[PDB]
């Protein structure tokens, strides 16, 4: 008959089925399943992935790709590529929304469920990026 | 020498802003000709009678002989010379009444900054000519040192502040409102006084469109130390500026409009002329300035702040 | 004459006669040079029109990136590119 | 995600009185010398 | 092995690259990595 395929996981996690209170730093850099209650749900914001620009003098379409530490599991060199307001030859670039790509981004706060939270102590929470 | 702070003055003698379009000379950005406006307002001052205003208002059966046929502004200028008065209150509809000034009325509404200065200059010239021509006993010197200013009013319908548009900036507007409070008298710097630290040489610099040029080096030929002029804040001269919070009560209110409150600035003699709680009618030019986002930075906000720069209060 | 050159002729146009011992090989100077930031990817152009100096670089690459001071982008994506971040 | 704001100019007024020490006046005088110089009957520098 | 400090980095990333001072390779390929060049 282009987007890369992602993965999702189900099944028993054993010692990785945890709680926001139970999460410590020994579980860092590990795949964990966390049961809780959502308290904060931030605004869904678009994140620029590739920006497409037009040079009217040469009549050409350029592009630039952007990345951060959130989208990748393996850390690489942080290379901050600025937004190109001009090309190599010095011509002015006009940005082309609609041809640029934006990926929806949200962050939620998962707090431990009050049913299995301690009845007097303050609850613990974590941030999840979707 | 205190000048006028209600309206920023314009230099009639200077040909800087003058551009010729084809002769006839026009201030750049306007359609105002200095010579033509001076001649038209002079003819209006010599030849206005209140029966013209009665004719304009379609009020014919109410015309009387002892008042309407008398030269209106001639007798106002006579009694203004007699009392030492330095202000002329000009009704804007009187300009529409006269045949030569219906253009000038429009030029008064669109470009008050140049037109009001033109009226001030020709009022001073007429003040001189009224004692030169009729050979009065008054000395010319006190008339010359006196600075005469005009206050136009009744400029039109009192449209709401929220019904104004950005193309109405620096136009004469008229607003009926209620005064809620006023700030104390604020000193605006007009002349700055600098003294050299090592030779005590003092110089005074006038302000130029809100910017004071600090002298980097001492003006004397003997002393030329960089960064030696220090500003003394108490030797320099200031001007009065007051901000009044007005609760506008317009004639027409759109659907679901909750009344707002504006800030209006008065200067010089008009300071403390408005107390809290009175219903007044303010005419003045519609101003907008950018507001600094932070105190430490000079990065200004893109959205402008609008206020009314007051000319006349009724 | 070459022996009459004094300190009063410094930075003045003088006319002097003589003979030539040696003409050196042609060095390559840069008139227009385009530069790119190492990691910031900021592109800049330097045009130089003063080539008459010897033993000293009167015009050089900037010591720091010029993207921050320009504030060209509304997004403006502490980040420091480092000392001498431009490549020709 | 906007572009570069641009700065541009246009001559409107006459400006201040020109000074012979100004760079613009020196450039204009040199331009006049190049265009208007005659050796005997021809513009040698313009033709050159 | 010391986590008992508060309000202050007793142990931090090195200010400069440690490849030059070690001289681990015989090649040793002026080159400066820059201030704070290490990433975690
Ligand atoms: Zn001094
Ligand atoms: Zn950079």
């Amino acid at each position: 008959p282009r987007h890369p395929w992602k993965l999702s996981f189900k099944g028993s996690f054993g010692a990785h089925a945890l709680s926001p209170r139970t999460l410590t730093a020994q579980h860092l850099n590990k795949l964990v399943s966390v049961e809780g209650i959502v308290t904060k749900t931030s605004l869904v914001r678009p994140k620029l992935i590739r920006s497409v620009h037009y040079a009217a003098k040469t009549g050409r379409f350029h592009y630039r790709d952007y990345t951060d530490a959130t989208t990748t599991l393996t850390t690489r060199i942080p290379t901050p590529a600025i937004y190109p307001t001009e090309d190599t030859e010095g011509n002015k670039l006009t940005t082309e929304y609609g041809y640029s790509t934006f990926i929806d981004h949200q962050r939620i706060t998962v707090q431990e469920m009050p049913e299995m939270a301690p009845a007097g102590q303050l609850p613990r929470s974590i941030d999840v990026i979707l | 020498h205190m000048r006028r702070n209600d309206i920023h003055t314009s230099d009639l003698s200077s040909p800087r802003r003058i551009v010729d379009f084809d002769p006839l000379r026009i201030i750049w950005g306007t359609n105002v000709s200095i010579q033509e406006c001076t001649t038209n307002f002079r003819n209006f001052l010599m030849s206005f009678k209140y029966k013209f205003r009665k004719i304009l208002d379609e009020r014919e059966e109410f015309i009387n002989n002892t008042t309407d046929e008398e030269l209106y502004y001639i007798k106002q200028l006579n009694e203004m010379r007699e009392l030492g008065t330095s202000n002329l209150n000009l009704d804007a509809r009187n300009l529409l009444a006269y045949k030569q000034t219906e253009d000038l009325y429009h030029q008064l509404l669109n470009y008050p900054q140049e037109v009001i200065s033109i009226m001030d200059q020709t009022i001073k010239d007429c003040m001189v000519s009224l004692i030169v021509d009729n050979n009065l006993d008054y000395d010319l010197d006190e008339i010359e040192t006196k600075f005469y200013k005009v206050r136009p009013y009744n400029v039109g319908s009192c449209k709401g502040m929220r019904e104004l548009n950005p193309n109405d900036i620096d136009k004469l507007i008229n607003l009926k409102g209620l005064v809620l409070r006023s700030t104390p008298v604020i000193p605006d710097m007009k002349v700055a006084f600098f003294k050299c630290n090592v030779c005590d040489h003092t110089m005074a610099v006038e302000i130029d469109r809100g910017v004071i040029q600090e002298p980097a080096r001492c003006e004397r030929i003997d002393c030329n130390e960089p960064n030696s002029m220090s500003l003394i804040h108490n030797r320099c001269s200031f001007a009065d500026k007051q901000v009044i919070k007005l609760q506008e009560t317009p004639d027409f209110v759109p659907d679901g409009q909750t009344p707002h409150s504006i800030s209006l600035c008065v200067y010089d003699e008009l300071v403390d002329s408005c107390r809290a709680g009175d219903r007044i009618e303010v005419t003045g030019t519609f101003r907008s300035i950018p507001i600094r986002a932070n105190s430490r930075q000079r990065v200004l906000k893109s959205l402008y702040k609008t206020y009314v720069d007051v000319v006349h209060v009724k | 004459p070459l022996r009459d050159l004094d300190s009063e002729h410094v930075s003045k146009i003088v006319r002097l006669s003589g003979i030539i011992i040696s003409t050196s090989v042609l060095s390559s100077r840069a008139t227009y040079l385009s530069i790119m930031c190492r990691n910031c990817r900021h592109t800049t152009s330097i045009t130089i029109n003063n080539f008459n100096s010897i033993t000293g670089n009167t015009v050089s690459l900037p010591r720091s990136c010029l993207s921050t001071i320009e504030s060209e982008s509304s997004m403006a994506n502490k980040k420091n590119c480092g000392p001498d971040p431009y490549i020709i | 995600s906007f572009d570069r704001p641009e700065i541009y100019s246009a001559p409107v007024l006459q400006g201040e009185s020109p000074n012979d020490d100004d760079n613009t006046e020196i450039i204009k005088s040199f331009k006049n010398f190049i265009l208007e110089f005659r050796l005997d009957s021809q513009f040698i520098y313009r033709d050159q």
